């Protein structure tokens, strides 16, 4: 084969549809579904699956209890078929660690493993099933990836790491791989303040990444990078369209130079598809908590201040939990443009749902289509009772 | 939350303990603090790094680690040892900072 | 010697945000210790709330943080702490306090994690009506 | 395909980092995993798998009951894909026995393996899935293997096999085998007292073995094979670092042509990598107990009786149990040096834990690197209460 | 662990048995055989391989073996052989000769 | 089919609400309406699309939707909207126009 470039453009996002959904959860009630969270998106050039951090346990274990807790000696990266629910038995594990992200370069797969303490954690880059590079710490405060998938050209797969407060400010850096090696890196620049978890996807020129800002503000960051150059910079999204959560109301006019204020030292992990007029953002219905989903389209959100939705499509009612989100993309699907795809976990139990002692979520994720399509909802379904 | 006894005592000259205790994350694998709080004050470190003292702690206070559990141990008690005795260590999935509350030593006579 | 002292109101009313200053002297705060804050509700143990350093690398409590900012002003040596949304629960003892953890105290011998070494005399505020 | 060639040198080893975990215990809590013991690890040209013997059971099934014994009827090898448990549904069984080892020469395995009672035991060689020969025994007394992979060179796979007591003087072989048939053997010769289980790994010339002196000493014994020649020699390491469980307190200088006595007729598996400068040696933390496990540097270790550790990390804590431990290598990744790597059984159950009348293992392994990398704890991380 | 009864008994003349039992490591699989003890001395080896008894033992010993379990019968139950009876196997989990405790047998009159 | 109280009160001037509720396939989804039925008479719609009246409806009359539940709240209790109450939605299971059985309300006096 070939490294996978990027030429194709995106296509016109007029609506989106259903492309698969595990129901997880459901299933887990009376099966060997394990525990997982921070769910994504990635295909390879023949095949798409699902990926998660798992607890090292199964739904209705004992050892299910506290499963809360994101960063311990019991996680790992997983890997199983869309659509299928990740069970003990099918599941392939991709690495070990507590933060990962992965991609397809067009010949293989590089993944990208955080493990150890808070303090001197590391990280292990690992490439067609082999182990090849590794990273350690420089701030020494929880080294943290993209949980999303990476994008590469020809190649080279660019990855955003942190390491420093999520607090205040950190020191984050782009790293440029290829094969699994480090070609080099670059301290992050530009205007954006604080970068955490950023969800990527290509054109036919870089990659932009939406990414969380989890200090100053509900204005999310922008990171534009230059596969080529290896190059970057950055930016806030200029839109009177908050989208992260919590979220203080939305404003006439946005700024982007500066996060927008109100909601300090917190956010999630979410996307975007920035395109001139075909420019679609996502969020969470709920300004103060993690409910609901809706996708609008907002002409021009990155650079017109007083942008607001004229079109849009809801997606998980603000009566039902939601989750992070992300976008990914099929890069070797035949046509002349890339169909741009999304996926949102959808979270169950603890903190939310006192009743039971684990935690755990179901994953949902929607294309785009070119023709005006309907919208229907797409909740879980599972009965917490049912577990108690 | 560290989980420490609400009350321990003994009588002047007696060698007396106060335990400490709970998971991993914890005192289980990071070093455990105690610090001694008198009823007008704040709070006085004693132990650090689960047995050193910082200078002009008496040498009575001994601090030891084993496991998910600790303790301060008391030789030579004296009256002027009654106090809210406190357990503290990092614990890595808050990432900052646990107490256990605090024991109150008793000092019998 | 580093000395520490709080000052601020010791009445806030409930949904206010409170704020206390913590002075410090004897020390140039530029210099890198860390510098916090805990918490002492009168009949209760301690609890942390957060600390900071002069280039922002903050540290919170998770149940506090988003209502807690904890700041570092170097050309006064002074840090505060502002808590909005105050509650009847928020009454309490709060104290100041120096932590060289992190090996801020510019030391390599040290633990990472050391303790809190240096306290301020505390201010007690209450929440009420 | 052709024949695999030792070719390349060690890599630089300045710290280890997580390769595999399988969390075997905290999954078979509440699903179909199989009962093991002895495992290790493995690599075929394009794939890691993990072996172990099981003992035909469930851990929760009723006749988990006295898995404590290691010689039945009911024991197969099995191998299972590297971090996943070893389910009773996505297992291969690659032979029958109670003891056995098995490795890949480039074209196809090898597999061997020992079955019967303790005096008429035997061994069946297979490769390329078939039965190819057998042996006999010779001194009547629990036929015994590496338990580790071998390694092979040019098609030649030497395998160190012991027939005799396990607390005095034993005869022991290594027989020379080419696509299973057996080429030759050789009475073992050298200096060392007692050999069992070899751990064994190549480098640029020939195999290097550590291997359980279980009879006089806590000093391991070290078998250099020459595979072209088909020759070899024995000694002791010479090194004031006492390896073997339980062991007598370190000394000052240590010895090399006889074990250093303290503790007779125990003992465990374990490993080294001896290059010169560039040497580890694994232990467990406890000198009365299968507890905890560190690696330490110890320059030239293999011939200086006065060396002593310089670096070192910590893999498991003493208050872990902890188990046998071993080596072995990726032989067909790229680059010029091969990445050393070892694993560590963790051992749960009966005789430590008396609550529970099974036994179990679960699996961590960990790969060499050249960078200085942070270090973490690796329990098992299940609640023995939860079985009760 | 052999199984076996603590005690058997009967008059002189009469035909006795004592019985042994357990696993398939041992007596299921290999050969059992019998002692025969007296209060003041060593034991005496009357029946190996099963039924097979050493010269000089009276034939009114006889052992029998089927599955896992095993007997002694004594026939002609003789005031001199009261005795503590004992039931022995290699046991190839441990690899070395295991005994059942043993039996009393007490002749009566 | 939807669920309703069997039954609601209150004295004039007061406000009262009737509840209904139940799936997701419904109310869930789609919209509530309400209607009002005089002993003597047919049913007359009062709400519909949650919160919307039909011309002719006193504003006394708001309807309200969250969740899986809904609500009719009638301001201004009068003696003359003594009745039976009735909740009504499309269920997509069925493909048409659940109701909820009705609900009596009397005014007190
Ligand atoms: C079959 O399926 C299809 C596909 O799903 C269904 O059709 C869909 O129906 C949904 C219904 O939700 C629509 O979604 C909403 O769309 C509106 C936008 O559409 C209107 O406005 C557009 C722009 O208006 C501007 O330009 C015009 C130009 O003349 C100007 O006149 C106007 O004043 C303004 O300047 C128009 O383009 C659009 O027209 C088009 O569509 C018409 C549809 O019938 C058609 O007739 C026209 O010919 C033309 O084609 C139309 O006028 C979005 O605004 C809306 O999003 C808001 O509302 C949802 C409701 O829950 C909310 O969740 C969103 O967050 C958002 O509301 C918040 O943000 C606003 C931003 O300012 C704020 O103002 C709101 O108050 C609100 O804010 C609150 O929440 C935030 C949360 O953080 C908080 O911060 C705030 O403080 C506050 O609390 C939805 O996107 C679909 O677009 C529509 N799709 C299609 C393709 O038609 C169809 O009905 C189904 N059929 C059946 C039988 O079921
Ligand atoms: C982030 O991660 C990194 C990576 O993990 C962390 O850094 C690691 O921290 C660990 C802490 O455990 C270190 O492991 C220990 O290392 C020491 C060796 O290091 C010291 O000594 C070396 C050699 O000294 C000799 O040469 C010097 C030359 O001048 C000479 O002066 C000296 O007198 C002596 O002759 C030095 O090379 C080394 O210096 C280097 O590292 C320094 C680190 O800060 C640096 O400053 C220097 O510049 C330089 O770089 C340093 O001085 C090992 O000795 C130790 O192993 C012993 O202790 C552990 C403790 O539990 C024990 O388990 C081991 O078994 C062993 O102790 C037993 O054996 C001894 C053998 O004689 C015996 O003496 C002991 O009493 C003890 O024996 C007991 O148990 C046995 C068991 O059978 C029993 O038989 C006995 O009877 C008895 O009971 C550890 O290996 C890492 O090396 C270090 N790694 C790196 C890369 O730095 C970092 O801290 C983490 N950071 C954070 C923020 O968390
Ligand atoms: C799950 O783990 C929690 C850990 O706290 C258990 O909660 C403890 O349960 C014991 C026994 O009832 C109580 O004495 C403790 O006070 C509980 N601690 C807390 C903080 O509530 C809980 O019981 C476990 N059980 C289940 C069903 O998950
Ligand atoms: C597991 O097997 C052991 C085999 O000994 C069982 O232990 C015996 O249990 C019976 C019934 O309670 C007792 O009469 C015997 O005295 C026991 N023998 C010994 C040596 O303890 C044990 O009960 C089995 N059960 C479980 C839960 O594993
Ligand atoms: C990707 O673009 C570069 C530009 O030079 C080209 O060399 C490379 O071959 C392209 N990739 C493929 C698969 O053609
Ligand atoms: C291994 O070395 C021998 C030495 O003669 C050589 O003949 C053989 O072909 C080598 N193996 C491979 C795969 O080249």
């Amino acid at each position: 084969r070939n490294f996978n470039n990027l030429t194709k453009g995106l296509c016109t996002i007029n609506s989106w549809h259903i492309y698969g959904k595990d129901n997880a959860v459901r299933i887990g009630e009376s099966s060997d579904v394990l525990v997982t969270r921070e769910p994504y998106v990635s295909c390879d050039p023949d095949e798409c699956r699902f990926y998660a951090l798992s607890q090292g346990t199964t739904i209705r274990g004992k050892h299910s209890n506290g499963t809360i807790h994101d960063r311990s000696q019991y996680r790992a990266l997983i890997s199983w078929p869309l659509s299928s629910p990740p069970t003990v038995y099918n599941s392939r594990v991709e690495c070990i660690g507590w933060s990962s992200t992965s991609c397809h370069d067009g010949k293989s797969r590089m993944s990208i493993c955080i493990s150890g303490p808070n303090n001197n954690a590391s990280a292990v880059v690992w490439y067609n099933r082999r182990p090849v590079a590794e990273i350690n710490t420089w701030a020494r405060n929880i080294l943290r990836t993209q949980e999303s998938e990476c994008v590469c050209h020809n190649g080279v797969c660019p990855v955003v790491f942190t390491d420093g407060s999520a607090t205040g400010p950190a020191d984050t850096r782009i790293y440029y791989f290829k094969e699994g090696k480090i070609l080099k890196w670059e301290s992050l620049t530009g205007t954006a303040k604080h970068i955490e978890e950023c969800s990527c996807y290509g054109e036919r020129t870089g990659i932009t990444c939406t990414c969380r800002d989890n200090w100053q503000g509900s204005n999310r960051p922008v990171i534009q990078i230059d596969p080529v150059a290896m190059t970057h910079t950055s930016q806030y999204i200029c839109s009177p369209v908050l989208t992260d959560n919590p979220r203080p109301n939305d404003p006439n006019i946005g700024k982007c130079n500066d996060p927008y204020p109100g909601n300090n030292n917190n956010g999630v992990k979410g996307f975007s598809y920035l395109d001139g007029a075909n420019t679609w953002l996502g969020r969470t219905i709920s300004t103060a908590s993690r409910s609901g989903y809706e996708m609008l389209k907002v002409p021009n959100a990155l650079t017109d201040d007083r942008s607001k939705p004229i079109q849009g499509q809801t997606i998980v009612l603000n009566a039902d939990w939601s989750g992070y989100s992300g976008s990914f993309m099929d890069y070797w699907a035949e046509g002349d443009c890339y169909r741009a795809c999304f996926y949102v976990e959808l979270i169950r139990g603890r903190p939310k749902e006192d009743k039971v002692w684990w935690t755990s979520n179901s994953i949902v994720s929607m294309c785009s289509s070119t023709e005006f399509l309907g919208q229907w909802n797409w909740p879980d379904g599972a009965k917490i009772e049912y577990f108690l | 939350v560290l989980t420490q006894p609400p009350s321990a005592s003994g009588t002047p000259g007696q060698r007396v303990t106060i335990s400490c205790s709970g998971s991993s994350s914890n005192i289980g694998i990071n070093t455990v603090n105690w610090y001694q709080q008198l009823p007008g004050t704040a709070p006085k470190l004693l132990i650090y790094s689960n047995n050193q003292r910082p200078s002009g702690v008496p040498d009575r206070f001994s601090g030891s680690k084993s496991g998910t559990s600790a303790s301060l141990a008391i030789s030579g008690l004296q009256s002027e040892d009654e106090a809210d005795y406190y357990c503290a260590a990092w614990d890595d999935n808050l990432n900052g900072w646990v107490f256990g509350g605090g024991t109150k030593l008793t000092v019998l006579g | 010697q580093v000395q520490l002292e709080e000052s601020g109101p010791g009445l806030v009313k409930p949904s206010e945000t409170l704020s206390l200053t913590c002075t410090v002297s004897g020390y140039t705060i530029s210099s890198g210790y860390y510098w916090g804050w805990i918490r002492q509700p009168p009949g209760k143990g301690l609890e942390w709330i957060g600390c900071n350093n002069h280039r922002g690398s903050s540290y919170y409590n998770p149940s506090l943080k988003s209502r807690v900012i904890i700041s570092v002003d170097t050309t006064k040596n002074k840090f505060s702490l502002k808590l909005s949304s105050v509650t009847a629960a928020d009454t309490a003892v709060y104290y100041c306090a120096r932590d060289p953890s992190f090996w801020s105290s510019t030391s390599r011998t040290s633990p990472y994690y050391y303790g809190m070494d240096v306290w301020g005399q505390g201010t007690l505020v209450t929440v009420s009506s």
